[PDB]
């Protein structure tokens, strides 16, 4: 029945994904204690693709929160709905990755995968039909984005046949919490490269614009920057949560997403970022806009080879149509010319939260290489003088594997450049 | 892939265990070589006394071959 198993991992893995939760739940009318009270049969006609069915007519999330240290998932059960999750999904250790990817996915976060993995077998068993896996997780850090990628390496062994997709938070000098960032996020790059079918780029220095420049926001947290994950994560599995005109599981959305296997890194965006509601016109525009791109990626700099639209809420599906064709004939030179019709979009009647009417962008444009570029000349910046590389060979590794992480990224650049004069 | 994530984590725990190796055999070399040199220092030093000890017999002796 088209199930999709949730992971989050890590402090900024497990905090996002508590609001994507927090959110959706919200949604679908589910209340902190499990308990349903909506007001339409539409919340929960595809309620099972994130939810269980409890034995008193509650639902309880296909979410599996795991962490290195208790401090994060200790909030999260604190939280609003943190009565919500299965306790057993509750998988830690106490020793934490201490901003580490080795100790994340070679030692400390080896000797806490297979209790994981024993959930995820446990939660995908009672599927139907599993559609695919979803994680949530930062690369800046030890946890989320070591053990993350450790986690989606042995998922892709004991499901080699099923959709792996991660929503993976990139790391920013601007929102930076340590200077071994580069690397922890390199590494986990060339694992995502092979490992998933798709990964939502969220860049924290976007995020930390858009709070600032245009939510007017002069000391952007955490929480504020969160918010916009949560709001766009909501958006971008709201065809897969409602009934509409898209009939299509992870697998389908895949195959007209991505023409290229290691070209699947996608540009989130969302719109609006109020009483006065949006029109559809300006709904398109806004959705088209640098700054409301969560990828800090500029799409002039390159040119689209697929772009999605989701637009929520009631609104004229004609004038939707005609203002997503006249984006598209105005700015033709955007959009590689060998992809016919690569624009696709899908309306749903449900609205989210505190607005009448949203939209979310979802683009493969080729300009995504400025962030692994960016992420790329950091790396080497630290790297050509091996500053920092201590705490990663004390843990076992080796100078060549970063050499070659550093390797993979700068092919996923030159592969980006390689269509964007096609 | 997966049996590099073996030779990883053993290897660190090679270099963590000769880490160990090396500055217990180390500092096993300094304590003995400082009990050697601290015992020869003072083992010196009494023979030196103990050296006193025959010049004076023989000072004795001498004044005794006098009477
Ligand atoms: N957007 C967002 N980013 C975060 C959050 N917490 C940490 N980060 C980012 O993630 C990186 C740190 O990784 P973190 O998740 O804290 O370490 P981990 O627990 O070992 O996975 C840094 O680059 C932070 O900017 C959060 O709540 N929201
Ligand atoms: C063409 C098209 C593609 C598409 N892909 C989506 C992805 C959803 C998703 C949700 C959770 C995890 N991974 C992927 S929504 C969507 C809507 C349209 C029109
Ligand atoms: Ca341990
Ligand atoms: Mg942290």
């Amino acid at each position: 029945m088209r199930e999709i198993v949730h992971i989050q991992a890590g402090q900024c893995g497990n905090q996002i994904g508590a609001k994507f939760w927090e959110v959706i739940s919200d949604e679908h009318g589910i209340d902190p204690t499990g308990s349903y009270h909506g007001d339409s049969d539409l919340q929960l006609e595809r309620i099972n693709v994130y939810y269980n069915e409890a034995t008193g007519n509650k639902y309880v999330p296909r979410a599996i929160l795991v962490d290195l240290e208790p401090g994060t998932m200790d909030s999260v059960r604190s939280g609003p709905f943190g009565q919500i999750f299965r306790p057993d999904n509750f998988v830690f250790g106490q020793s934490g990755a201490g901003n580490n990817w080795a100790k994340g996915h070679y030692t400390e976060g080896a000797e806490l995968v297979d209790s994981v993995l024993d959930v995820v077998r446990k939660e995908s068993e009672s599927c139907d039909c599993l559609q695919g896996f979803q994680l949530t997780h930062s690369l800046g850090g030890g946890t989320g984005s070591g053990m993350g990628t450790l986690l989606i390496s042995k998922i892709r062994e004991e499901y080699p046949d099923r959709i792996m997709n991660t929503f993976s938070v990139m790391p920013s000098p601007k929102v930076s919490d340590t200077v071994v960032e580069p690397y922890n996020a390199t590494l986990s790059v060339h694992q995502l490269v092979e490992n998933t079918d798709e990964t939502y780029c969220i860049d924290n220095e976007a995020l930390y614009d858009i709070c600032f420049r245009t939510l007017k926001l002069t000391t952007p947290t955490y929480g504020d920057l969160n918010h916009l994950v949560s709001a766009t994560m909501s958006g971008v599995t709201t065809c897969l949560r409602f009934p509409g005109q898209l009939n299509a599981d992870l697998r389908k959305l895949a195959v007209n997403m991505v023409p290229f296997p290691r070209l699947h890194f996608f540009m989130p965006g969302f719109a609006p970022l109020q009483y006065r509601a949006l029109t559809v016109p300006e709904l398109t525009q806004q959705m088209f806009d640098s700054k409301n791109m969560m990828a800090a990626c500029d799409p002039r700099h390159g040119r689209y080879l697929t772009v999605a639209a989701i637009f929520r809420g009631r609104m004229s599906m004609k004038e939707v149509d005609e203002q997503m064709l006249n984006v598209q004939n105005k700015n033709s030179s955007y959009f590689v010319e060998w992809i016919p019709n690569n624009v696709k979009t899908a309306v749903c009647d449900i609205p989210p939260r505190g607005l009448k009417m949203s939209a979310t962008f979802i683009g493969n444009s080729t300009a995504i290489q400025e962030l692994f570029k960016r992420i790329s000349e950091q790396f080497t910046a630290m790297f050509r003088r091996k500053a920092f590389l201590h705490w990663y060979t004390g843990e076992g590794m080796d100078e060549m594997e970063f050499t070659e992480a550093e390797s993979n990224m700068n092919d996923l650049v030159s592969e980006y450049q390689q269509y964007q004069d096609a | 892939k997966r049996e590099h994530e073996r030779e990883v984590i053993q290897k660190a725990i090679e270099e963590n265990n000769n880490f160990i190796k090396m500055a217990k055999e180390k500092l096993a070399q300094k304590m003995e070589s400082n009990k050697e040199n601290r015992e020869a220092h003072l083992a010196a030093m009494l023979e030196r006394l103990q050296e006193k000890d025959k010049h004076a017999e023989e000072v004795r002796k001498n004044k005794e071959l006098k009477e």
